[PDB]
């Protein structure tokens, strides 16, 4: 897109301060969820301010590189929609259940990806989006071969390629994809973003299946969720020990959740560092605690 | 699940979609609406889960169409619903 100079990111910079100043009313009461929202644009503001620190001797060149164009533009028209979206709810902010403020919390999610994206491609200001590492070398291999050293590419690119691989059956599936594979909401899917989904569904061989009874045809999954929000949506089945459900953490990009109830009334959580998340579950299964996803009594089989 | 759905403005042609909330986050929702009985594959569009009404602009006058609306989380289909117009 366009060619980045530095006013333009003065101008942001004001539209990043100017929605601190809508978001810090107390009357939100806004909670640390994360996505906190507030914190995470100071941050961007200064990690973007050290990338400029490392670009000082060649700002021209950094403004022709594609990722920050495209990153940039997505700021801009995110903190505009963040703007916007206090300017059509007006009062309707001051109470969380209120349409609004759930649109304020999904961008303050989205800001949370964004700034994880950036952090992944500029550790410390410096551009290693080329040298990018991708965790499961079978998607290294497809990214290396179908695009190269591309960091972002358009998101038609990226369902043309894929579905040569992995088929996509239709524009209602490939939607879907187009969700999680595009942390970003931009039609941009970078190295970050797909090296997360593969690591997030391995192995590749079967990656979109895995895609679809890991998430859509799964009671249990309940995509990015808090401890809070965890919890407050299982204390409705606590008496039932082994109610689970399988969420993602936006602390953690990449690494899956699962949270159970124990026979105590205890809920208790864990994470899969070692198999698959298909293959955990079925051990789980095993074991005796992942019964009932969401307190229902059918479990899927994998 | 999108939750009470219904038709709140009409035309001959374009129609005023209207749907509650639902109390879980909606990244998108999901709208296919075809010929009731028709072999043409449906028409589909999206819009962001922000929004709780949508139009549609250029059905025929005087068919009975069905239409689907789904809600979409990130990696997540929650199940449709359905309403069928005449126009």
């Amino acid at each position: 897109p366009g060619t980045v100079d530095k006013k333009m990111v003065e101008k942001c910079w004001k539209l990043m301060d100017k929605v601190v100043r809508l978001c810090q009313n107390p009357k939100l009461a806004l909670k640390n969820s994360p996505p906190y929202i507030l914190d995470l644009l100071p941050d961007t503001y200064q990690h973007l301010r050290t990338i400029l620190s490392r670009y000082e001797g060649k700002m021209e060149t950094l403004g022709e590189n594609e990722y920050f164009r495209v990153f940039m533009e997505n700021l801009m028209k995110k903190t505009k929609q963040t703007i916007s979206l206090f300017k059509e709810g007006k009062e309707r902010m001051y109470e969380e259940n209120s349409q609004p403020r759930r649109n304020l919390t999904k961008l303050s999610l989205i800001f949370s990806h964004m700034l994880a994206e950036l952090k992944g491609i500029f550790p410390s200001g410096l551009f290693q989006g080329d040298t990018f590492r991708i965790t499961k070398a079978d998607a290294a291999e497809f990214w290396r071969k179908a695009f190269g050293e591309k960091t972002i590419v358009p998101w038609k690119s990226f369902r043309q390629a894929l579905h040569e691989v992995h088929p996509i059956s239709s524009g209602l599936e490939a939607m879907a994809l187009k969700s999680t594979i595009d942390l970003t909401c931009n039609d941009y899917i970078s190295v970050f973003e797909f090296d997360i989904f593969t690591r997030l569904f391995q192995p590749w061989s079967s990656l979109l299946r895995n895609w679809n009874s890991l998430a859509v045809t799964h009671p249990g999954y309940m995509a990015f969720l808090t401890y809070d929000e965890v919890k407050a949506r299982l204390q409705k089945f606590i008496h039932k020990p082994g109610s689970y459900i399988f969420r993602l953490s936006c602390t953690r990009l990449g690494q899956w959740a699962i949270e159970y109830v124990t026979a105590d009334g205890n809920i208790l959580q864990t994470i899969p560092h070692n198999k698959p998340l298909f293959q955990a579950l079925i051990d789980g299964f095993r074991e005796g605690f992942y019964l009932f996803p969401d307190g229902r009594n059918q479990n899927p089989d994998l | 699940v999108p939750t009470k759905l219904e038709v709140v403005a009409a035309t001959p042609t374009s129609l005023l979609i209207s749907w509650d909330a639902p109390a879980v986050t909606v990244f998108y929702y999901y709208i296919t609406y075809g010929e009731t009985g028709g072999n043409s594959p449906v028409q589909e569009f999206t819009v962001p889960g922000s929004k709780s009404t949508a139009t549609i602009s250029g059905l025929k006058p005087g068919v009975d169409y069905t239409i689907t609306v789904y809600a979409m989380y990130y990696g997540k289909v929650y199940s449709p619903i359905s309403i069928n117009y005449r126009t």
